[PDB]
């Protein structure tokens, strides 16, 4: 049915104002439901924002009341959310939602008095900072005689010094998803993120099958496709 | 005002557990409830009084009774450890919505396994860029406890380790990662590099030699 | 023999109340037994039209039949049609009348409903409907996306456009909520179009009789 897709900025300068905005495709922005929002600081709980039905109708977190903006644009079939004076608690992964209809009254069926949310976009990462983007240095982590395990090999892609987050990889362009492990990054004393995506192979396709990582860091609108060969020694 | 539960509960596979939600706003709306993946959008498994959506197994149920909702999952599995949130509307003022602050649902009992590490060297294209990384990729171990320690020739090592804290695979067992950060001059000016990782009580060492290939 | 409508009245019966569920009905009768006024018979609260007169029509009939007029899985792709109430509960869950449908609003919108029948029963077809009325204005939209409403029904010998009027009232029944109920005779080869943006408690099973 309904699907939906946050975009935004995943960097906003601290005081800076906060703009997402999230798509909905396969049904009508103004219809009967109150599109929310809702974020997520990294290792911590959901928090509702805000959610607004069309005509205006906007309903907000209290703690939140002041800085928050949802409004909603029929032309492009979207709603948006605006939060102003971002500091580093509004740091989290924000989401975009649907919620059905509810009544107030008893004169509604029984499926009119839930509450939930059963449509999530996938979310966007938003960080507060004020250092600059950073796009990634990509080296391969290539295969190796003596690292090998018998029938299998192990090779790879180190994702180097990019910032913000995130960071996603695939193998050849999605066709390769079976052993791929893509590891959290670690934050240095730099201040940059680096990450690593294995993915465990055939040793008896080391030498014909050719596996390119592919890298992708949104925030620098960045794209690296890397050749991971076996080593020439 | 505002809903409260437990952060964190365990349960034997093949066994039952039941997630509590308490607060004010639970007897006004029907509380709903979500599981949460490490990584992922929170899914709704349980709607209204004890409706699921589809595609939901019926090992979850759900059931309220006061200012109390609770979430059981009959026959616990492994795919079942997640976060759980319970969630709700207020019936009174605006009727703001405000949720559980989660419950960290563990399944005990999966089979042990011994960590698989993987040692990589400094590659040529790096080098040549005047940098140096080792990375030591740790995989399949259960239980997600592990200490990592490096070692140039024999000597212990601390300066440039930078490690991840373990994040369970598609396979429900472990990973982690390490990496080693070094200048050029001081990986070929040393015979070896290892990567020493303990797993419950046990260790697996890896090394790595820039005169080999 | 006598319809024998046990412990449920005609309203009940005639509607689909859940708790007159199963009390199958018979093909003719000289005329019928009942207990009267269980909560006056509808499990939702509201006011029967020209009861006194479909009570006279329904006492002798001769070729009684229960057919479906608008099929629940078709008729209404658009809407959504498994609306239940409290009110009317069998077996401790909630449900609604076996021979109408709550249409509601579905992924968020009610688009303009039209649809027809032509009674090529060679008999006389009964047909029930309803039309809702909230108690709020803030719930008039949230259940079918239309702030004004109208409900047309027109037929040969029959033709009425009903606009819900919004107001708050006493709970009946738990209730707030009121559904008049309405119904017309259909001589044979009449075409009878139900049209409607909300409110509209649809007909799903109609009747076909004689002597009526
Ligand atoms: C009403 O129901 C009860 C129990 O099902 C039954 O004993 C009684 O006979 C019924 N009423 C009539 C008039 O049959
Ligand atoms: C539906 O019918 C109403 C009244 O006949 C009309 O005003 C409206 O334009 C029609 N279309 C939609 C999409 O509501």
């Amino acid at each position: 049915q309904v699907q939906l897709q946050e975009s935004g900025p995943g960097l906003v300068k601290p005081s800076g104002t906060l703009s997402l905005t999230c798509a909905v495709s396969g049904g009508s922005i103004s219809s009967s439901n109150w599109w929310s929002w809702v974020r997520q600081p990294p290792g911590k709980g959901l928090e509702w924002i805000g959610e607004i039905y069309h005509g205006g109708s906007t309903n907000y977190n209290p703690s939140l009341k002041s800085r928050v903006t949802i409004s909603v644009d029929k032309s492009k079939n979207q709603f948006s959310l605006k939060l102003s004076s971002v500091t580093a608690a509004d740091t989290a992964v924000y989401y975009c939602a649907r919620a059905p209809p509810y009544c107030t009254s008893a004169s509604c069926p029984d499926d009119y008095y839930y509450y939930y949310m059963d449509v999530w976009g996938k979310g966007t990462t938003v960080t507060v900072s004020g250092a600059s983007t950073k796009g990634p240095s990509v080296f391969p982590l290539a295969p190796s005689s003596k690292s090998t395990s018998g029938g299998t090999a192990a090779l790879g892609c180190l994702v180097k010094d990019y910032f913000p987050e995130p960071v996603t990889v695939s193998w050849n362009s999605g066709a390769l998803t079976s052993g791929v492990h893509t590891f959290p990054a670690v934050l240095q004393s730099s201040g940059l993120y680096s990450l690593s995506s294995v993915v465990t192979v055939p040793s008896s396709s080391l030498g014909t099958q050719t596996y390119i990582c592919n890298v992708n860091h949104k925030p620098s609108n960045t794209k690296v496709d890397k050749r991971v060969e076996p080593k020439s020694c | 005002s505002e809903l409260t539960q437990d952060p964190a509960v365990s349960v034997a596979l093949g066994q039952t557990v039941r997630i509590t939600c308490q607060g004010d706003s639970l007897r006004g709306y029907y509380a709903s409830w979500y599981q949460q993946k490490p990584g992922q959008a929170p899914v709704l498994v349980i709607y209204g009084k004890n409706n699921r959506p589809s595609g939901i197994p019926d090992r979850f149920s759900g059931s309220s009774s006061g200012n109390t909702a609770s979430l059981t999952i009959t026959g616990a599995q492994a795919e079942d450890e997640a976060d759980y949130y319970c969630n709700s509307r207020d019936s009174s003022g605006n009727h703001p919505v405000v949720f559980g602050g989660g419950t960290k649902l563990t399944v005990l009992g999966q089979p042990k396994g011994a960590p698989s590490v993987t040692l990589f060297p400094p590659s040529s294209e790096e080098l040549q860029a005047n940098k140096a990384t080792l990375v030591c990729l740790i995989s399949d171990f259960y239980p997600g406890a592990v200490t990592v320690a490096w070692k140039a020739d024999s000597s212990p090592v601390k300066a440039g380790v930078e490690t991840t804290t373990p994040s369970k695979q598609s396979n429900n067992k472990y990973a982690a990662s390490s990496y080693l950060s070094l200048t050029p001059e001081q990986w070929k000016s040393h015979r070896s590099y290892s990567c020493q990782v303990t797993h419950e009580g046990s260790t697996v060492e890896k090394t790595v030699a820039p005169t080999e290939c | 023999a006598p319809l024998q409508l046990g412990n449920c009245s005609v309203a009940g019966w005639i509607l689909g109340n859940p708790e007159c569920e199963s009390l199958i009905s018979k093909e003719s009768w000289s005329y019928i037994v009942e207990t009267p006024n269980p909560e006056n018979g509808t499990c939702y609260p509201g006011y029967f039209a020209d009861y006194e007169e479909l009570r006279e029509q329904l006492s002798s009939v001769s070729s009684f039949e229960r057919f479906e007029i608008f099929p629940k899985e078709s008729s209404w792709p658009n809407h959504t049609v498994t609306g239940v109430t409290a009110s009317c509960s069998h077996n401790g869950k909630s449900s609604f009348y076996r021979n109408l449908l709550w249409l509601t609003e579905k992924n968020g919108l009610y688009p303009n409903l039209s649809n027809s029948y032509v009674n090529n029963k060679e008999k006389e077809v009964l047909v029930l409907w309803g039309v809702h009325h909230p108690s709020n204005i803030r719930d008039q939209r949230a259940i079918y996306h239309t702030e004004n409403a109208y409900v047309s029904v027109v037929s040969s010998h029959y033709s009425r456009r009903f606009t819900p009027e919004i107001a708050k009232r006493p709970k009946v029944r738990g209730q707030e909520g009121r559904i008049n109920y309405y119904w017309t005779l259909l001589e044979p080869g009449d075409t009878i179009i139900f049209e409607a943006n909300g409110n509209l408690i649809a007909p799903w099973y109609a009747f076909a009789l004689s002597r009526g």
